[PDB]
């Protein structure tokens, strides 16, 4: 119903100004844009726009009734607004929205399989053992029916037989199969799990509901549960507390060696 | 209800009242 690109090519969910400008400058072209929900004033939105001379402007968008208001103008949807300033009128004098910048969506391009049965390896061979439900990255498949894989739960690498696995859909999060990752539970259930089953210094990671591409590290202190934001960069890394990491696993190792909260280290993920 | 910052967080904050928002042409 609009001339805008699909929403997932420019909508970043809840995002602060600093990260939004980082993503626009990573994009690099004048006319690049994104829309975010204000982190500081939730329920209101921001059109962030890379102008000439590396300047990023930010335009507030107010959600009034079932519509969106910018500069006093009314739009039925964010898509209509983007279509308007891409193809109908200019946003700044002589400048229009040109290049949507997509949020860093996690993608797994490698083939994955899932164990339908447990398996105990033959000792002193290249086989690896696994539990029912283990997920694997397939690196290659041999014509014996065997595959060279990495088990995501254990990180062991070796041979398994295709008769004991099924295919995994491309849609599943790349962290599926990690022992600390829960890709299906709700925020409420993560809190409940850490309170009932988890112990002090237990933790888990799940995707953010409000920011596409983000993850949340849930951590249990003696008194409460704290949530920390992990944010991807456009450069295949992850950011937490302004520190940069090659993987979420690296974040977990870091906070096993350094205190995440004064007087606390990560101990064990809550069992799954 | 808010996200927390870790003990070694290195985020240097900026005040919202200083952030300038603009209006379309």
């Amino acid at each position: 119903g609009s001339t805008a690109p699909p929403t997932n090519q420019w909508y970043h969910g809840k995002l602060d100004r600093t990260i939004a400008e980082e993503r626009l400058r990573q994009a690099g072209k004048s006319g690049s844009y994104l829309i975010r929900e204000s982190d500081r004033r939730p329920g209101s939105f921001v059109l962030s726009f890379l102008s000439q001379m590396n300047v990023v402007n930010h335009f507030r968008i107010i959600a009034m009734s079932g519509d969106y208001y910018i500069g006093g103008r009314r739009f039925s949807s964010l898509s209509d607004l983007i279509g308007y300033y891409s193809h109908v009128s200019s946003l700044l004098k002589g400048e229009k929205l040109l290049y949507p910048v997509a949020p860093p969506e996690p993608v797994e391009d490698r083939r994955r399989v899932r164990a339908i049965l447990p398996y105990t390896k033959v000792p002193d061979t290249d086989e690896i053992s696994f539990l029912k439900g283990d997920m694997f990255i397939v690196h290659n498949e041999l014509e014996d029916g065997w595959m060279w894989v990495t088990n995501l739960r254990t990180d062991e690498q070796g041979l398994i037989v295709e008769d004991l696995v099924e295919e995994v859909g491309r849609e599943e999060d790349p962290h599926e199969g990690k022992i600390w990752f829960h890709g299906k539970i709700s925020k409420q259930e993560a809190y409940n799990l850490l309170m009932t089953v988890g112990q002090v210094s237990s933790f888990l990671v799940r995707p953010s509901d409000n920011t596409p591409g983000d993850y949340s590290l849930y951590f249990r202190t003696n008194e409460n549960i704290q949530r920390f934001k992990i944010s991807p960069t456009p450069n295949n890394q992850f950011m937490m507390g302004g520190r940069y990491y090659n993987s979420i696993g690296d974040i977990i190792d870091h906070y096993r060696k350094e205190q995440i909260v004064e007087g606390y280290y990560l101990k064990e993920p809550v069992p799954m | 209800s808010d996200y927390a910052e870790p003990m070694d967080a290195v985020v240097k904050p900026r005040n919202e009242e200083e952030n300038i928002y603009s209006v379309p042409h």
